[PDB]
RNA sequence: GCUCGCCGGAAGACCAAGGGUUCCUGUCCAACGUUAAUCGGGGCAGGGUGAGUCGACCCCUAAGGCGAGGCCGAAAGGCGUAGUCGAUGGGAAACAGGUUAAUAUUCCUGUACUUGGUGUUACUGCGAAGGGGGGACGGAGAAGGCUAUGUUGGCCGGGCGACGGUUGUCCCGGUUUAAGCGUGUAGGCUGGUUUUCCAGGCAAAUCCGGAAAAUCAAGGCUGAGGCGUGAUGACGAGGCACUACGGUGCUGAAGCAACAAAUGCCCUGCUUCCAGGAAAAGCCUCUAAGCAUCAGGUAACAUCAAAUCGUACCCCAAACCGACACAGGUGGUCAGGUAGAGAAUACCAAGGCGCUUGAGAGAACUCGGGUGAAGGAACUAGGCAAAAUGGUGCCGUAACUUCGGGAGAAGGCACGCUGAUAUGUAGGUGAGGUCCCUCGCGGAUGGAGCUGAAAUCAGUCGAAGAUACCAGCUGGCUGCAACUGUUUAUUAAAAACACAGCACUGUGCAAACACGAAAGUGGACGUAUACGGUGUGACGCCUGCCCGGUGCCGGAAGGUUAAUU
RNA sequence: AGGACCGAACCGACUAAUGUUGAAAAAUUAGCGGAUGACUUGUGGCUGGGGGUGAAAGGCCAAUCAAACCGGGAGAUAGCU
C-alpha cells in the first residue's frame, strides 16, 4: 500500500532546507535552538 | 435555433442546445486574446471565498470594447464569435482607420454591418451615443454608469435598458430588473438590445454540462452536520430554523444592501 | 595564459591501474590524479609545460569517496579528480 | 555440464524518481542470510563512472513564490508595483560499428552536425527595453499514404539423420547496415507581383493593418516515406587456431524479391463539434535614439573555442516507499512467433528465472482443488457457496415505453477435417511490356507473380468440432432512487450525497456575499438571460386551506426609550 | 453523436473463503463495478488547527481527528484508584 512517505529531494529542500528556515524569522529560531542545542545537522540540507 | 436532442443516452434525453450558425467556425482574433487562469473561487490567501467554482474548459479572454471611444469613424461588423467568457455573442469589427474591435453582439447585427459611436452617430442598432442624444423611450445597452469610464449595465445575452425621463444632467433609466436609477446625461450608451436571446432556452440536461463551465456540485445545508451549517443535524430529516446562510444570515426576505453614497442614484427599488 | 604558479598545483599523481596501463599501450593516454578544480585547459597547459609532450585532449571524471569503517567507526575517503590525457600519437611519457 | 520445470504486454529490456558503491576483481565465513554455505546486495582490500552534440547548468516563461520604492498594520508583520525567481512546458547540434572484468551516442574506428569569438575579401544602412509576424496550442472522428516489423519465396552456406521413410515441391541457419548529404514524392495550406494613398499598431516605421489601381495565371510555404549516396566499408552463417577450456585469435558466402502490416510517422494535417482550447524567449521583420565614406550588418574563407557538474549499479525492486532479503505500493519507454477481435488467453522466442530450510511418511483435522449413485434447495436468516450459462453467423423475439429503448429479451439452427466449384474463387496487391508526356519519385492501358477470405455441394473421423485456455444464467411480480456519477482510507456503497430541472429570496456594481484588525483579494476583467444563499430533486399529472405563534418585509401617527444637555 | 454498449490496461472495492502472535498494523485467491469521462495519472504549486478542505461520511488534514503534531504554562487539577 501507499505509505506516508514519498521522497523528492526538491520538495525536501524547499520545505524544510537551509534557505526555507533563513526565510523567516520563526525558521531562523529553529536554527537557533538546534545551534543552541548542538545538533551536528541543523537541517535537511546536509 | 433551440433545437432539442434525441434521448439516445439518458444524459442526452433533455439537452437543449442553442445554434446560431453565423457564428465564426475558426479561431478568434489573435491580437485581441490574454490569457485568464482560474481562481477555483480562492482569493489571494488561498481561501475559498466564493463557493462552488472549479475545474470547466480553458478559455481566452476577448478584449471587449465597452468604452466605444473612436468617435466619428465608421467601422463595418467583420464577423459574429463565439465568447466563452460571457453569455452574449462578440462583433469582430474593422474601423476605416484598419484598427480592428470586439464589441457586444447587439440584436440584428450581421455582417457587413455599419456601426459609428459619438455625437453625430445615426439612430440605429450597434451606434454607440451620450444619453443626451438619445430619444426618451429608446431602448439602449452596455450602459455606462460614470461619462467615459465604459459600459456597466444591460451587457448580457439579450438584455437592454429603457431611457424613461431625460431631467437636467441626468436621465432616468429602466434596468432588466424593474429598478429606476438616474444616470448621468453625459453617459454613453449602444443602441439596440444585447443580441443572443435564445440563451436562457439552453437546457444542460446532465451534471458534467454544469461541470464543463467550472460550476462544482452544490450541498444543501440541512444535508450537513450542525458543526458545518446551521441547518445541520437532526435524526432522519429534519429543519426547524429560519433559513439561513451558512454564515447565520436570514436568505428567504433579509435585505443586505446597504449602499448610503449611492442611495440618490436610485429612484424606485425592483419590487 | 595560465601562471605557472597554477600549473605546479593542479597535477597531483599518475594513476596506475590496470586500465591505466591498457590506455597508456592501446590509445597514448595517461592517467592523472588533479586537483579537484582544475580544468581541462589547465591540466592541458600543465601536462604541455612540465612534462613537455602536446597534448590531444583531456577529458576529467570526478571519483566519489567510499565510505568505509575503521574499527565500527564511520568515516569516508575524498572525492578526487581523474583526468584521461590524450597524447599526439608520438610523445611517449 | 546434461536433462526437467516456470515467466515471456514479463518474472525480459531501457529510463525518470528515490537510493548511494549495492557495480567489477581478489580474499575471508566470526556476526549478517530465517538451514548449511566453499556462496552473497555480508567482512576486508584494490579497481571502475572519460561528452561542443545525452542530461543538468544555461536563454524563456506557467501556476505560484519573493519583492526596491509603495499601501496597510500595537510590534512581529500583511499585501503588492517595478522587478526577480520558479518546470511538470518552449529554446543549437551525432550517428553506425568496434572495445573493458567493470564506462561508453562519452573511449577507438568511419562518416557528420551546431553555436559563438577573432582575422580575410566581397557587397552594403546599421541600430530598441518600442511596433509587427512567428513561436502558438481543445475534444472527437474518418480515411488515404507509409514505415517499424513479420511471413513466404529466391539466394548463399551447411545437412542426408540413433527407429519404418527422407536427393526432395526435404531439413537447419543467415539474408543486417545509421545519422548526415542529394532528390521534394503521396499529401496539406495559401492566389501571387507591383505602384498610389491612409483618423490605426503609446513615437517613427520601407514592417503590419486598411482602401484603391494595374497585371499575371502558377508562385510560395509545409511535407511522411521511397530512391541515390554514406558503404570498393562495417556487420555477417559458419569455418579454421589457440586456449591460462575462461574468451579470444584468424578468415568469412549470400546480403534480393513479393506480400502483409501498426496504437508509430505524414498529422501542430484533414473533417466535425461545443464545453471554444498557456505564456515568454529563441527566430524573422520594422524602425527610434544613435552612427553617419566609421562602428555595425550580409555572404564565402581561415583560425580559436564550446567550460563546469552528472554518467558505476538497483530501478514494478533483496538496492526505492512499507521496522524484514516483507505475496503490498511505485510514473514513462520498447512490444517477436502460432492461434486469437485483441496489449484477453494458451503455448513459445529473445532474455530471465525454480521464489535461501531440506528429507521422509501417506492418520485425524484444516486449507486449495477434482469426481460422484438416486434425489434436486428438502439446506439456510437468505440458493451463502458451488454448479450452470458463455463464441461467431443467421433465424426469431413480449408487456410496457419518455419511441431511443426494453433487446444479446426469450428461444432456436449451423460450426472439425478433406475434395470439388476454383490445379487458390470473390477480393486486395501488383512487375515486365506498350502508349502519351507541359519530360519526372509522371499519367493511361496492361495484366505476370504474390496474397486471399467466405459460400455451396459432395465425402469423412469421433461420444462430443465455439472440443483446450477464454467466454452473459434466464424469466415473472414489487419497494426505493430518475438516470452516469459520489461517500464513512481501515466492519456501512445505500433508499444516503451530488445531479440536470423547479421555486423562493438577496444583489444596480466600489453588487450582494466571503477571506482579511487593515490595505486589499475573490465574486469578475462577470453586470439581473448575471452572481450569491436556501429548499426541492429527470420527466408526466399536479401542488388544496390557515398569517393565530415565530421569522422576514413594509408602515410612521400614538406610547415607551440610550448617550447627550 | 453519446457523463452510449461489451471488454483488457488503468481506476475502483459488491460477495465469499483464507489470513487474524498475518506473507500484509487492511492483504491474498475466486468472482465483481467503471473503463472518452462529473475519467484517470506524473511533476510542481496553494489553502494551517476553532483553522483548512469536504458530490457531506463529522469524512480527511503524514498508520493520530467531535478540534493534528511538537515544545512550553506544567509537578494543571484529581473529595478517585
Amino acid at each position: 500500500m501507499k505509505r506516508t512517505f514519498q521522497p523528492s529531494v526538491l520538495k525536501r529542500n524547499r520545505s524544510h532546507g537551509f534557505r526555507a528556515r533563513m526565510a523567516t524569522k520563526n525558521g531562523r529560531q529553529v536554527l537557533a535552538r538546534r545551534r543552541a542545542k548542538g545538533r551536528a545537522r541543523l537541517t535537511v540540507s546536509k | 435555433a433551440v433545437v432539442k436532442c434525441k434521448p439516445t443516452s439518458p444524459g442526452r434525453r433533455h439537452v437543449v442546445k442553442v445554434v446560431n450558425p453565423e457564428l465564426h467556425k475558426g479561431k478568434p482574433f489573435a491580437p485581441l486574446l490574454e490569457k485568464n487562469s482560474k481562481s477555483g473561487g480562492r482569493n489571494n490567501n488561498g481561501r475559498i471565498t466564493t463557493r462552488h467554482i472549479g475545474g470547466g474548459h480553458k478559455q481566452a479572454y476577448r478584449i471587449v470594447d465597452f468604452k466605444r471611444n473612436k468617435d466619428g469613424i465608421p467601422a463595418v461588423v467583420e464577423r459574429l464569435e463565439y465568447d466563452p467568457n460571457r453569455s452574449a455573442n462578440i462583433a469582430l469589427v474593422l474601423y476605416k482607420d484598419g484598427e480592428r474591435r470586439y464589441i457586444l453582439a447587439p440584436k440584428g447585427l450581421k455582417a457587413g454591418d455599419q456601426i459609428q459611436s459619438g455625437v453625430d452617430a445615426a439612430i440605429k442598432p450597434g451606434n454607440t451615443l451620450p444619453m443626451r442624444n438619445i430619444p426618451v423611450g429608446s431602448t439602449v445597452h452596455n450602459v455606462e454608469m460614470k461619462p467615459g469610464k465604459g459600459g456597466q449595465l444591460a451587457r448580457s445575452a439579450g438584455t437592454y435598458v429603457q431611457i424613461v425621463a431625460r431631467d437636467g444632467a441626468y436621465v432616468t433609466l429602466r434596468l432588466r430588473s424593474g429598478e429606476m436609477r438616474k444616470v448621468e446625461a453625459d453617459c454613453r450608451a449602444t443602441l439596440g438590445e444585447v443580441g443572443n436571446a435564445e440563451h436562457m432556452l439552453r437546457v444542460l440536461g446532465k451534471a458534467g454540462a454544469a461541470r464543463w463551465r467550472g460550476v462544482r456540485p452544490t450541498v444543501r445545508g440541512t444535508a450537513m452536520n450542525p458543526v458545518d451549517h446551521p441547518h445541520g443535524g437532526g435524526e432522519g430529516r429534519n429543519f426547524g430554523k429560519h433559513p439561513v446562510t451558512p454564515w447565520g444570515v436570514q436568505t428567504k426576505g433579509k435585505k443586505t444592501r446597504s449602499n448610503k453614497r449611492t442611495d440618490k442614484f436610485i429612484v424606485r427599488r425592483r419590487s | 595564459m595560465i601562471r605557472e604558479e597554477r600549473l605546479l598545483k593542479v597535477l597531483r599523481a599518475p594513476h596506475v591501474s590496470e586500465k591505466a596501463s591498457t590506455a597508456m599501450e592501446k590509445s597514448n593516454t595517461i592517467v592523472l590524479k588533479v586537483a579537484k578544480d582544475a580544468t581541462k585547459a589547465e591540466i592541458k597547459a600543465a601536462v604541455q609545460k612540465l612534462f613537455e609532450v602536446e597534448v590531444e585532449v583531456v577529458n576529467t571524471l570526478v571519483v566519489k569517496g567510499k565510505v568505509k569503517r575503521h574499527g565500527q567507526r564511520i568515516g569516508r575517503r575524498s572525492d578526487w579528480k581523474k583526468a584521461y590525457v590524450t597524447l599526439k600519437e608520438g610523445q611517449n611519457l
